[PDB]
RNA sequence: AAUCCAUGACCAAAGAAUCGUCACAAAUCGAAGCUUACAAAAUGGAGUAAAAUUUUGUUUACUCAGUAAUAUGCUUUGGGUUGAAAGUCUCCCACCAAUUCGUAUGCGGAAAACGUAAUGAGAUUUAAAAAUAAUUGUUUAAAUCAACUCAUUAAGGAGGAUGCCC
RNA sequence: AAACCAUAGUUAUGACGAUUGCUCUUUCCCGUGCUGGAUCGAGUAACCCAAUGGAGCUUACUAUUCUUGGUCCAUGGAUU
């Protein structure tokens, strides 16, 4: 009776994963430390393709099938790592789990993906997107005192 | 009551106690804003609690202001200052003495600076902490308008 | 009778008056009970009173927009009135079997 | 308020000495479980139940978080708790809880066998039960055990950690994860991180996704999760007071 | 003696009302914190530059307090200034069982001293 | 012909309610609200305790508004909402002692290509529906009933006649 | 350069859990019967969805794919 569709935003998270090197324990250090930048070997059909190969490796066939009738990326650019996929309501706990269990690129290895803001409209999850922009300047101002 | 924080340093202060944090006042937060030793001001200090008369108080205030020397030259400024609840009666005070020193066709210049101390108390459960905030009002009114003080993070009043 | 918690009036409410075996229950009520998460905890079970409690009807129930909580218009009994040592009081709806708990104020019309 | 169980420390007998390195390691994952966000933690420890219990009390918990962990705690803002669980196997070498009860907060156990899992729900004051989720479950997760261990107030943790290991293990993992789903009745079920390495923790949106798939609703996870960390939390605290 | 108390003469025009919020004695913290942010928010396309916090009474204590926290929190320049507020007291004069409420009334001017709070950007 | 039972056809009404839960000094699939600033402590508040001061006056240490507020919390509701949100249907959403439908016209109604009431008639041979403005899969009737269309009946008071309880 | 305004407001109204009530069928009981009580079950539908507000009309709905009231010079059986 009506196409209800439901957006997922996504990050990817670097850990510093170095033993080696001792690290800084603050707020914005970690932030920093954590948000630093995505590799130059990004683009939106090498996350899709990564995605739907991990769905089928994960789920399987028919659960592959069920999701990528309207599994579609619509916005993500590489400088802030964030990006905005399209599901169905009936499938969005599927793309979740699948985001969730994302092991790592085929030449980029140790990231993680993190589901942040999940919503059935563009404009509410652009406007969380906007508040959470604005949240993390905060803590950047603060420390650089 | 588990602790007091100013300038995200841990002090040794109590709430309830106003002689102990009214010297802390008297004697850290105000050197560090303001400087007596490169100027020619000569600075009156007065804390007000909620327990001080206001007569009285004004009677100390209208003294105050004309006890230093004239021969030498010199800017003489009453620093009032106040924390918590007393914040009240200080501007009452405040308030009276300026009501009582224009009538005599004269002006007071006023300075004000708001900061903030930071204490922690136990919050509803047993997990939780909970970050109360108590605002700190520090006056400086003089009869001259310049001052040589570094004065530019307070408010021209 | 406004609302102190968890609770939406209707008009044609009925209005209880708070027992005395249960007193400190609604006491810690609205004081304040919440769950070990740190959130208000209103997931127990209310000890429903009896038949004979009947001392008013809230004529004007609507979401008080003012204030944000629900204000009840009713009228109460005055001996009800001295009799309570407190000035709790329970409101119920005329289809919902629950009770919620408020305080009343006496206006002078 | 989210709360994480299941840190392991690198340390598996007392006669292992810890190393630099493992104290970064887990310093770097415990930053990163605070980056993903989070506000109760609760590192583990794991013992053998062959080996034997020191004599000393100032000297069972080779952790020390206040003077190790103390300086994160005040400067990144959060908590950190004591928590041990006991891999048993059968009635030998033990009876002693009392001693290991006062230094640390929470107990748990690891049973592996037919009788270690009847001597976990007769006589141990624990608080969670954990099965080894990498390999294969004992004999059979049934009911007239679970119930009883349930209905006293002993919850089944669940290790989502052991899942992103290997590729091998995963298969092993869902089947033991859905016989306990499935024998538990999806009452006491409490969710644990078994990561030691900074790139194998995730958030609430992904993990309850898993575990909504996997068979438990959606009101059981979040409440479960939940109320029953804090509670445990809560009576570990208490009993470890008093 | 029964005296009762009025609020005290508001003019505001068109916009000076807009971005102000009067701190009650009963006004929860959040709640201001909530109508600041909008207010803020809300500013620039009034058409002004700061938002007035004016509180009176009881209420200086928590209006000093929501100042102090917008003032590091989100390091937004804040201006406090001391004025007197001049507030009408109705009272009954002594010069038949009658309501008290309806007697002869007598106005009193009465002074207290108040806190504005500007906000900027 | 009366009553009862079962089926079928047709007309009319309505669209069950209540409770709890979902991380981030902000969040949620969303939304609103907790702002006519005061505890008569500003007619330069009310008192207690110590020193000194020939009392006033002054310097320290405290009490009183207690039904007290309790820090991103808290309360509410969210697809037929006036039973159809659907539909290329109609109309109101500025006035006009009047080139402005100055329309006392069956009743109600601001209007309505709007509801209903009494009587008579009608069927491409008809005022008009079919086999040379909107809507509907069937799309009024054509033994009787039921349904559609059109043609008449201006409001109030008084007198006489008839029918019913009386 | 705004007039920005909904006890839903711009195509959002999500995820399950629990309780009461209704239809028929399965059985028991007091006193034939009772808006009777208690289990053993199923069902709670179909038509369809707002985008500024109100009224009128028409058109879609309710067959083990929830219901209710009445009528019938409709037929079927029985008594007078
Ligand atoms: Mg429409």
């Amino acid at each position: 009776v009506r196409l209800k569709s439901r957006y997922i935003l996504f990050e990817i998270i670097f850990p510093p994963t170095d033993t080696n090197v001792e690290e800084s324990v603050s707020k914005a250090d970690i932030l920093l430390s954590h948000h630093r930048a995505s590799p130059a070997d990004v683009s939106i059909k090498s996350i899709l393709q990564e995605i739907r190969r991990s769905l089928s490796l994960n789920l399987g066939d028919y659960g592959s099938a069920k999701c990528n009738s309207l599994l579609q990326l619509k916005y993500f650019s590489n400088k802030t790592s964030t990006g905005i996929i399209r599901c169905h309501r009936e499938d969005c706990d599927l793309v979740i789990m699948a985001l969730m269990l994302m092991s790592k690129i085929g030449d980029v290895d140790g990231l993680i993906v993190n589901p942040v803001k999940v919503s059935g409209t563009i404009k509410k999850i652009e406007q969380f997107a906007m508040r959470r922009n604005s949240k993390i300047l905060n803590i950047i101002k603060c420390s650089q005192s | 009551i588990n602790g007091v924080y100013y300038n995200e340093i841990s002090r040794d202060l109590d709430i309830s106690s106003s002689t102990q944090c009214l010297r802390f006042l008297k004697e850290t937060v105000i050197p560090s804003l303001a400087n007596n030793g490169n100027n020619s001001t000569s600075i009156q200090y007065h804390g007000i609690s909620k327990n001080d008369n206001i007569k009285k108080s004004v009677n100390k205030l209208d003294k105050q202001i004309n006890m230093a020397d004239r021969s030498l030259g010199l800017q003489q400024v009453v620093c009032i200052f106040s924390y918590g609840p007393h914040i009240q009666k200080m501007l009452s005070i405040l308030e009276i003495f300026k009501k009582g020193y224009i009538k005599n066709n004269k002006k007071i210049y006023q300075w004000n600076k708001l900061t903030s101390f930071d204490i922690k108390r136990e919050g509803r459960n047993e997990l939780q902490e909970e970050r109360l905030k108590v605002p700190i009002l520090v006056t400086l009114v003089s009869d001259s308008e310049i001052i040589d003080l570094n004065l530019h993070s307070f408010t021209k009043q | 009778c406004t609302l102190l918690e968890r609770g939406h009036p209707k008009d044609n409410a009925r209005i209880y008056q708070v027992p005395e075996k249960d007193l400190e229950h609604w006491l810690q009520l609205a004081k304040g009970v919440y769950r070990p998460n740190g959130r208000k905890d209103h997931d127990l079970k209310i000890p429903l009173p009896e038949v004979h409690d009947l001392i008013g009807f809230i004529t004007s129930g609507t979401y008080h927009l003012n204030c944000g909580n629900g204000m009840g218009i009713g009228f109460i009994d005055h001996h009800a009135a001295i009799r309570q040592p407190t000035r709790y009081v329970l409101i119920r709806n005329v289809g919902t079997n629950t009770y919620r708990l408020g305080e009343w104020s006496k206006i002078s019309v | 308020m989210l709360v994480d169980l299941n840190v392991p420390w690198p340390q598996n007998s007392y006669a292992d000495k810890v190393t630099s390195q493992a104290v970064n390691n887990l310093i770097k994952t415990l930053s990163t479980l605070h980056m993903l966000g989070y506000t109760h933690i609760a590192i583990n420890f794991t013992v053998n139940h062959s080996e034997k219990f020191p004599n000393d009390v100032k000297l069972l918990n080779p952790i020390d978080i206040k003077r190790r962990f103390g300086e994160l705690m005040d400067r990144t803002g959060l908590k950190l708790y004591s928590r041990i669980t006991l891999i048993i196997d059968d009635p030998s070498k033990g009876q002693s809880l009392s001693k290991i009860s006062q230094a640390f907060d929470i107990v748990a156990a690891l049973p592996i066998s037919e009788k270690g899992l009847t001597l976990s729900t007769t006589n141990l004051d624990i608080d969670l039960l954990t099965f080894q989720y990498g390999s294969r479950l004992p004999t059979f997760l049934k009911h007239k055990s679970i119930c009883s261990c349930v209905n006293r107030g002993v919850k089944l943790e669940i290790v989502y950690g052991y899942a992103l290991r290997d590729v091998q293990a995963r298969r092993q993992f869902v089947s033991n994860v859905r016989s306990v789903i499935r024998s538990s009745r999806s009452r006491g079920i409490v969710i644990g991180s078994g990561a030691m390495s900074p790139l194998e923790c995730r958030n609430i949106l992904g993990v309850t996704s898993l575990i909504k798939n996997l068979g438990l609703p959606s009101d059981r996870c979040s409440k479960a999760m939940g109320d029953l960390a804090s509670l445990v939390l809560l009576n570990g605290r208490l009993r470890n007071k008093s | 003696k029964r005296v009762t108390k009025h609020p005290s003469l508001k003019t505001l025009t068109h916009k000076q009302i807009h971005t102000t919020i009067f701190v009650k004695s009963t006004t929860p913290y959040v709640s201001a914190l909530k109508r600041i942010n909008k207010f803020l928010d809300s500013v620039h396309k009034q058409g002004s530059s700061y938002v007035a916090v004016l509180g009176m009474g009881k209420a200086v204590e928590k209006t000093l307090a929501l100042g102090c926290h917008f003032q590091d929190q989100k390091n937004k320049k804040i201006e406090v200034y001391t004025k007197t507020i001049e507030v009408l007291d109705e009272v009954i004069t002594e010069g038949s069982d009658v309501e008290d409420d309806d007697k002869e009334t007598q106005l009193k001017k009465r002074a207290v001293s108040g806190v504005e709070l500007r906000i900027y950007v």
